[PDB]
């Protein structure tokens, strides 16, 4: 195997006795998680390859004492890895301890939550997924050049809640596959860095002296790499035609599997491993990669190509900046909260580069190419792209076949012919399971990029994560229907809802984080892995119930669109359900509004807790509901009546609502509560607010 | 080349429904006092004084879509509420805004449906303004002829909605002609 | 070097790409547009007020105060409460450019930014077969914005003085057609105003090493690449038909055309020109890059 490869398969297995150890029913070397996973891996064929046993067995300064590895054998940058991505008394039974407490407990330190109150972890599950491991490894597993993607995938199914420390005295909240992953990111950028920079005797490099030790850990090795998408917000809302609905959600969708095809494709060009890429989503994306002349090379004639192409379609609608940042391994150790200035720094530089985007003879290109041209697409509102039948351009009918496509199948596969035009020479179609596989022993050098599916298993499975939920396959016909599919609801006015949220403090929670103390790549990259994992499962299981579609969603944004009342129900569940989620630490802002059918959907979007619930839902609306339930003949008539003499906040109106309430046949206990929240400022604004929601 | 303006007021004679809104009616989104707005006037003229006989409401108008173009003539704005109405209605306490109940009667069944439909207040006044952009020296006489005849029919017809049910029937007053370009004479033109 | 202030009282649609569209500030390419449509519609001499007259974008105002665009310069400090600001009146603009404000007071700045407010008005076209027969009626949406009692938008121009006196005559001309879109459907005219503000003439009459571009431009193809040595810029692609050039207007479009914005910075300075977008047409058509720089 290539060496890099021997890094890489035994790297993401350094810690694997830990879960060997904490089983009890599995401990045959209770000596040292070393020994333990290197008695534990060595039974199975596949794996039966012999350095990366070494690479296991050693990754501890105790057992390299003695080990007398050459002065090259992998196992030392697995050390050093393990360290950087770093009175030991394990508990078996540490329950894990959820981050996102620990965030805002500066202000407010609330009783630490933890994982399956509290809560215990017992030795039989070990046990089990020991079993687990066992059958996946003998009948999922299988060592070749390019099934380390595969391998990350199955530690990432198994592995998500088992805790990777269970010291006593540290605040655990790393899962052993973040430590895994973070250990395998690491240990790549240390061999390429040492490869490039004429360096082999790595055990007299690093290891012989801790003053020459500490140096490494000084010499800037690393580089943080950085990417946004442009044009997001123009691209995805420019649409004015029919199929609003079967549009955005493949839209939204292709712009994402945009930015997902381009970070793959770097990390194919610098050799890297999946590890690296720390954080996608949005439009960002920021990889750990290494701090040589080779790297930086190859990435700024990868910016040229992708800079020429998003110029040969587009020209100012979506464009990619690239940004990288020397750092020091020391730095991320959270040595002196330098992480932060680093990372900063790259956001500046980003910011700053986003400035100066285009060169002279560029522009002059531009401006000086007089084209017979074609007008507007209906459905995407541009006049560059070249329309055909039914005023539609190629790429805007590729659009809308992805849309007809999406509701029925689930994976995405990048090939040469497909249906959508991919960035560098790509195209994307789209199969079925069977299909996939197919595809698979035909070899072709394929992705799967998959629906929320886990346990693929099936070539370059890929599970990336997309939230698609339609009520409207919910209905007898499955096919995908138009926005009209929800505007014809006769419970309440035949309208539509849509509803944005940002999390309010999500720039300081990714740049300032735990202060002094949890500020490592390591527990900064398991809290973007939470928020990301929220925004696209949770959503899709917290929405089921809900006759809502969603269209885009992840990061911060959540933008989703569906009936009047529906959108109002859903977004409290949701906003308590997150609340739930992040401890009471992180808030939301959000805004609904009222839209009719068949507007287009590109202005509606333009337009757009407690209190709310408690005051306004729970109280005043159920008593009005239940007066007006009670007492027939209050058609939409006495209750506008009512808003007339409302709005107009006077005290004669105070007097003629007195009149109009005994003249209506309600309860004395209705009449007297409308009246005395009548008189109230605060109350009546919240009663106005709530009898326009029964209507 | 000059730019004739004309100018007056229109009284709500029975009740006004433009309702944009629809059964509202269209507002501004701030003052909450309804208007009355350019595109109906233009419309329910070009109708009226196209049914009536073309290349004059070409003229007029402009319509720029058959193979040849034609720039707009005469440009007509919205109308608002005029001081004078704001200050009377205050003063003897009316509001702007009147809502009539209307209903509805099924055949075989005789069940009745009703409805709600809103409509500015009789006796309600609106401030307009028109511009004629005369391009040519020698027609301006039958475009006043023409527009004469428009604003004629226009005081025997309704606008907006419902007319034919009894609202939208409207009267000109107090329409001055005055040129505010050039050095065309305009004290011989007439409206009513 | 007067400036010119507007008042409306009528709704306006200025319009990016549809009819629903709607936006509150536009660019000195459909002033200039207007402006020579008006001079030709006059029939006075075009040349004059062609290649001699300075004119800047439209920069909104309130009751007594005046707005320009935000400098895209390079602040060293949140990041987050200057991105969704876009305009710094004219009081605190020399401490905005000096560090001097602060992300307190730009959530205050930002609060008082209330100087006009958007809407969707529908419409119905029943020229259509709902005079023959049974037809649907075709609703279309128009976008508008509205100003509050004391807001606006208002002009920097310079030149010589009788390139002013004859922008003068137009203005005057020009008040009672339109500025905006369905202009002959109801939307867009206005009142003008010409006053003398102290603080911006203070504010345009310095000497600095930096450049505030404060209008669209397109430098000429000779001085580009001097041009853009160290500079911060945002492209726009800005397009649209014409009006009485060919038979079809729908055949007839402007080919697309790529010019600065007006907040960019430079170090060098560059002069624009008028440029042609035509093709396919009886008479030229002009497109109109040249900078207003605001020297600080
Ligand atoms: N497909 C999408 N549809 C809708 N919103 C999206 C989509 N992808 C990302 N977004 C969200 O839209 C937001 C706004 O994107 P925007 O156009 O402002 O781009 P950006 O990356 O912030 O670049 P810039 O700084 O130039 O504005 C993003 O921050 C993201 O949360
Ligand atoms: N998990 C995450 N890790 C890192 N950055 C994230 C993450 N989620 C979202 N972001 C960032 O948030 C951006 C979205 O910006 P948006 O305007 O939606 O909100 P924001 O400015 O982050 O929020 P706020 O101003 O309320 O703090 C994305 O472009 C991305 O850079």
């Amino acid at each position: 195997m290539n060496k890099k490869n021997i890094l890489m398969y035994g790297s993401l297995l350094h810690d694997i006795g830990k879960i060997i150890y904490r089983s009890g029913d599995h401990t045959f070397s209770r000596g040292t998680h070393s020994k333990l996973g290197h008695q534990f891996l060595s039974q199975f064929s596949e794996f039966k390859d012999n350095e990366v046993l070494d690479n296991v067995a050693y990754h501890h300064y105790k057992e390299l004492a003695k080990a007398n590895l050459d002065n090259d054998n992998t196992a030392y940058i697995t050390y050093i890895a393990d360290n950087i991505a770093s009175l030991f008394n394990f508990d078996k039974y540490t329950p894990l301890y959820s981050v996102f407490n620990i965030v805002n407990s500066e202000k407010l330190k609330q009783t630490n939550g933890k994982f399956k109150e509290n809560i215990q972890y017992s030795s039989g599950n070990y046990t089990t997924l020991m079993k687990d491991m066992s059958h996946d490894l003998e009948h999922k597993l299988s060592i070749k050049e390019g099934t380390f993607p595969s391998l990350l995938q199955w530690t990432e199914s198994l592995w998500q809640y088992v805790p990777s420390s269970t010291n006593k005295n540290q605040l655990i909240d790393i899962s052993l596959y973040d430590h895994s992953r973070i250990t395998c990111a690491i240990a790549s950028c240390i061999f390429d860095y040492l490869n490039e920079n004429n360096i082999h005797n790595y055990k007299d490099e690093l290891f012989s002296k801790y003053e020459n030790t500490k140096s490494f850990y000084q010499k800037e090795a690393f580089l943080l790499l950085s990417m946004d998408m442009s044009g997001i917000q123009d691209f995805i809302y420019n649409i004015s035609g029919s199929k609003a609905l079967k549009s955005l959600r493949s839209r939204s969708f292709y712009l994402e599997l945009m930015l997902e095809v381009i970070v793959d494709q770097l990390l194919e060009r610098l050799e890297l491993a999946r590890a690296n890429l720390l954080y996608t989503g949005g439009g960002h994306a920021y990889l750990l990669v290494s701090n040589t002349d080779k790297v930086k090379k190859k990435i700024t004639q990868f910016n040229n190509e992708l800079k020429k192409w998003f110029m040969s379609e587009f020209t100012t609608d979506l464009s990619l900046s690239m940004a990288f940042e020397k750092c020091s391994g020391d730095d991320l150790m959270n040595t002196s909260g330098n992480y932060r200035t680093i990372w900063r720094n790259v956001s500046s530089k980003l910011s700053d580069i986003k400035a100066h985007k285009y060169s002279a003879e560029d522009i002059l290109k531009l401006n000086h190419f007089h084209s017979y041209g074609d007008r507007e697409c209906k459905e995407c509102l541009r006049s560059d792209i070249d329309i055909n039948d039914d005023g539609l351009c190629s790429i805007c009918e590729g659009i809308i076949n992805i849309s007809n496509d999406l509701r029925d199948k689930s994976f995405f596969v990048l090939s040469e012919t497909g249906k959508l035009k991919m960035p560098f020479n790509k195209f994307i179609s789209v199969i079925d399971y069977e299909e996939a596989e197919m595809l698979v022993q035909n070899n072709n050098q394929v992705r799967i990029y998959s629906k929320n599916k886990p346990y693929i298993g099936i070539g370059i499975s890929t599970n990336l994560w997309m939230c698609d939920y339609d009520y409207a396959s919910q209905n007898q016909d499955m096919r995908e229907k138009g926005i009209g599919s929800y505007v014809d609801r006769e419970e309440g006015v035949k309208r539509l809802g849509v509803v944005r949220a940002d999390i309010d403090n999500l720039g300081a929670t990714f740049i300032s984080g735990i202060p002094e103390k949890y500020n490592s790549i390591s527990r900064t990259a398991t809290l973007s892995r939470q928020l990301s994992l929220f925004f696209k499962y949770e959503l899709n299981h917290l929405l089921e119930n809900y006759q809502i579609t969603a269209i885009y969603s992840g990061g911060d944004d959540l933008f989703l669109i569906g009936a009047w009342d529906d959108i109002i129900e859903a977004s409290i569940y949701i906003n308590d359900k997150f609340k739930e989620f992040t401890l009471d630490k992180l808030t939301l802002s959000a805004g609904v509004g009222m839209f009719s059918g068949k507007y287009p959907v590109s202005k509606m979007a333009f337009e757009t807790w407690d209190e709310f619930k408690k005051n306004i839902l729970e109280e005043k609306l159920l008593v009005l509901q239940q007066g007006f339930s009670q007492t027939d003949e209050h058609g939409k008539a006495f209750i506008y009546k009512m808003l007339a003499l409302l709005r107009n906040n006077e005290a004669i109106n105070i007097a003629r609502l007195a009149y109009l309430l005994a003249r209506s046949k309600m309860n004395e206990d209705f009449t007297s509560k409308i009246f005395n929240w009548a008189q109230n400022d605060k109350d009546k604004n919240q009663l106005i607010t709530a009898l326009e929601y029964y209507i | 080349y000059s730019k004739i303006k004309i100018s007056g007021t229109i009284e709500v004679v029975t009740g006004l429904h433009i309702g944009g809104g629809g059964s509202p009616v269209v507002r501004d989104l701030q003052t909450k006092l309804p208007i009355i707005p350019g595109s109906s006037i233009k419309g329910k003229m070009r109708n009226l004084l196209a049914k009536h006989f073309d290349e004059r409401v070409l003229r007029l108008f402009g319509s720029s879509e058959k193979g040849n173009i034609q720039r707009a003539r005469l440009q007509i704005s919205d109308a608002f509420f005029s001081e004078k109405t704001k200050e009377h209605f205050a003063q003897n306490d009316i509001a702007y805004t009147e809502t009539k109940f209307e209903n509805t009667i099924n055949r075989l069944t005789a069940v009745a449906n009703p409805r709600q439909i809103e409509r500015v207040t009789r006796g309600s006044e609106f401030d307009f303004v028109f511009i004629y952009n005369v391009d040519e020296e020698s027609q301006v006489e039958d475009d006043f002829e023409n527009i004469e005849k428009a604003i004629h029919l226009l005081e025997n017809d309704y606008l907006g909605g419902g007319g034919t049910r009894g609202n939208g029937r409207i009267q000109f007053k107090d329409t001055n002609i005055e040129t505010v370009v050039g050095e065309y004479d305009s004290t011989n033109l007439k409206i009513k | 070097t007067k400036v010119f202030k507007l008042s409306f009282k009528t709704p306006v649609h200025f319009g990016k790409k549809r009819l629903s569209d709607g936006e509150m500030t536009i660019t000195a390419d459909t002033l200039f547009s207007a402006l020579f449509i008006e001079t030709l519609q006059l029939g006075k001499d075009t040349d004059w007020l062609l290649n001699d007259l300075i004119i800047s974008d439209t920069f909104p105002y309130e009751n007594e105060l005046y707005y320009l665009p935000k400098p895209l310069i390079k602040i060293d400090s949140n990041h987050k409460a200057f991105k969704k600001l876009k305009y710094v009146p004219v009081h605190h603009y020399n401490q905005y450019l000096n560090g001097e404000l602060s992300a307190e007071d730009a959530t205050d700045l930002n609060d008082i930014f209330n100087i006009g407010y958007f809407s969707l008005q529908t419409k119905v076209s029943l020229i259509a077969q709902e005079t023959d027969s049974s037809a649907d009626s075709e609703p279309y949406s128009v976008g508008t914005f509205t100003f509050e009692p004391e807001a606006g938008l208002y002009f920097i121009a310079k030149g010589s003085e009788e390139t002013l006196d004859h922008l003068n005559n137009i203005m005057t001309a020009l008040q009672y057609s339109g500025l905006g879109g369905k202009r002959n459907a109801g939307y867009g005219q206005f009142e003008y105003e010409i006053i003398n503000n102290q603080q911006l003439s203070k504010l345009l009459n310095q000497n600095g090493k930096h450049s505030i571009l404060l209008s669209t431009a397109m430098a000429k193809k000779e001085e580009i690449e001097s041009a853009l040595k160290e500079a911060r810029y945002i492209l726009t692609k800005r397009s649209g038909f014409v009006q009485s050039t060919n038979y079809s207007e729908m055949l007839v479009k402007k080919s697309d055309f790529y010019s600065f914005s007006s907040g960019s910075v430079f170090k060098n300075i560059f002069n624009g020109d008028i440029f042609n977008v035509g093709h396919n047409g009886k008479h030229p058509v002009y497109r109109y890059a040249k900078p207003l720089w605001l020297e600080v």
